[PDB]
Parts: C-alpha cells; sequence; structure tokens
C-alpha cells in the first residue's frame, strides 16, 4: 500500500 | 540533565541528513516563474519527506513500533514537518534556504490568499518565539511522534513524552523568565494543525490545474 516509504525505512 | 544523552544523538540525526546545496541552489539561480516556482518547491519538498524519513529512523526506539503505523505517523506529520522546517528556514534565515527568494516562489506558486496570509503569519509568530535548533530540532520530533494521528497510540506515547519532558526542561533552563513559554511552544503546535486542512485544499487547487507531483509525496499526502 505505501511501498516508496517502507523501502525508504527499510534502506 | 538525567539523561540527556537523547538528546545528543537528536540533535546528531537533525544535523544528520541535509539538503544538497546543489539542489537548494536553484531556489536562487532559476528562473522566476509561476511553473518553475511550483517545480522548485516539489523538488524541495520531495528530497525533505527523504531528510525526513532519515531522521525519524534515527529517533529513540522508532524502528522498534509497529510497522504499519510507522507508516501513520509519517504520514500524519509530513505537512507539519516541512511547515516547521520552513519556519525555521525563514526564522533563522539559514543561508541555503535563501528565505527572500524562497518567499518568492512560494508567493507565486499557485496557492490562495487564503493559504499564504496564515502561513506567513505563522512563520512570524514562531520566529517571535526566538528558539533554539534544540527547540525546533525536539518539537520536529515531538510532532512527527503524535500518538493522536489517523491509524496503538500507547507505544507511541512511551517514545514521545521523554522528548516534552527534554523540551520542558530546556525552557525552565533556557527561559527562567517566561514560564508560559512552553505552552506557547504547544499553542503553536495546534496553530500547525490548522495547515494540514490548508494543505490538502491547496493540493486539490493544484491537481485540478494539472499539477503533477512525485510518487513519493503522493504517497506520503495520498494523492
Ligand atoms: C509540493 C510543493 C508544491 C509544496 O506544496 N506545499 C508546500 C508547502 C509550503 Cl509552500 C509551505 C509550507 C509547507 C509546505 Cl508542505 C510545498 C513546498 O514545501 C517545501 C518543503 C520543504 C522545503 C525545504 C525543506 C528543507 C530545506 N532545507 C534546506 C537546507 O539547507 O537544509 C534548504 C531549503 C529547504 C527547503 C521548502 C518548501
Amino acid at each position: 500500500d505505501h511501498q516508496l516509504l517502507r523501502y525508504l525505512l527499510d534502506k | 540533565p538525567d539523561q540527556q544523552t537523547l538528546l545528543h544523538f537528536i540533535m546528531d540525526s537533525y544535523n544528520k541528513q541535509r539538503m544538497p546545496q546543489e539542489i537548494t541552489n536553484k531556489i536562487l539561480k532559476e528562473e522566476f516563474s509561476a511553473e518553475e516556482n511550483f517545480l522548485i518547491l516539489t523538488e524541495m519538498a520531495t528530497n525533505h519527506v527523504q531528510v525526513l524519513v532519515e531522521f525519524t529512523k534515527k529517533l529513540p526506539g522508532f524502528q522498534t513500533l509497529d510497522h504499519e503505523d510507522q507508516i501513520a505517523l509519517l504520514k500524519g506529520s509530513a505537512v507539519e514537518a516541512m511547515f516547521l522546517r520552513s519556519a525555521e528556514i525563514f526564522n533563522k534565515k539559514l543561508p541555503s534556504g535563501h528565505s527572500d527568494l524562497l518567499e518568492e516562489r512560494i508567493r507565486n506558486s499557485g496557492i490562495s490568499d487564503e493559504y499564504i496570509t496564515p502561513m506567513f503569519s505563522f512563520y512570524k509568530s514562531i520566529g517571535e518565539l526566538k528558539m533554539t535548533q534544540e527547540e525546533y530540532a525536539l518539537l520536529t520530533a515531538i510532532v512527527i511522534l503524535s500518538p493522536d494521528r489517523q491509524y496503538d497510540r500507547e507505544a507511541v506515547e512511551k517514545l514521545q513524552e521523554p522528548l516534552l519532558d527534554v523540551l520542558q526542561k530546556l525552557c525552565k533552563i533556557h527561559q527562567p523568565e517566561n514560564p508560559q513559554h512552553f505552552a506557547e511552544l504547544l499553542g503553536r503546535l495546534t496553530e500547525l494543525r490548522t495547515f494540514n486542512h490548508h494543505h490538502a485544499e491547496m493540493l486539490m487547487s493544484w491537481r485540478v490545474n494539472d499539477h503533477k507531483f512525485t510518487p513519493l509525496l503522493e504517497e506520503i499526502w495520498d494523492v
């Protein structure tokens, strides 16, 4: 649902 | 200062993530027109969201929180955190913020006078508080870790209250003559909430006049 925010959090 | 070490790495975090000079130079360097002003503001915002995420990550025990509530907090504080950081630029006249030219661009980017007026009235009021970088940093941290955002509220309070206490102390430790100063700050936060509705209307106006944003902004603002 909120893929880009997840990606930034996990990076 | 029982354990003011948390303030150490908060200011470390607050100074860690930064907007590249090459990107902020555009505020000064580029043409001044409605379209270019909008594009520069969009680029600043989408870059700042990334700075925001890296700041939030570094916050005490943010990564231990529930994953989908982490999103809920990022989405809930985005506009407010950008207003606060932009306030800081105007208030402290941060050189790389190019505040007079940043203001020119905000005042000619398709925003209604209805929103421009309280925006700059807010900036002036917060400036008159004469806040330190540690105050800006802690307010930003407090705003991000708000338990009252849409979509458990309890574990957010466990992370926030420690920060509220540190801010409470620094007021009594760096403004002994005004014991309404901590209350003053918290009052401006309520004024900060007012811009959530304004911003939703700004986005609507921009969208019906064929402005698009970035994927990242589109996600964090639900566009
Ligand atoms: C998406 C665009 C059109 C937009 O929509 N509403 C607002 C909007 C507006 Cl117009 C006002 C308030 C809030 C929002 Cl969301 C904006 C532009 O918002 C900004 C966001 C961030 C910054 C910003 C943040 C950090 C910076 N750091 C430095 C640095 O040197 O570290 C330099 C410049 C910076 C600029 C400026 C405007």
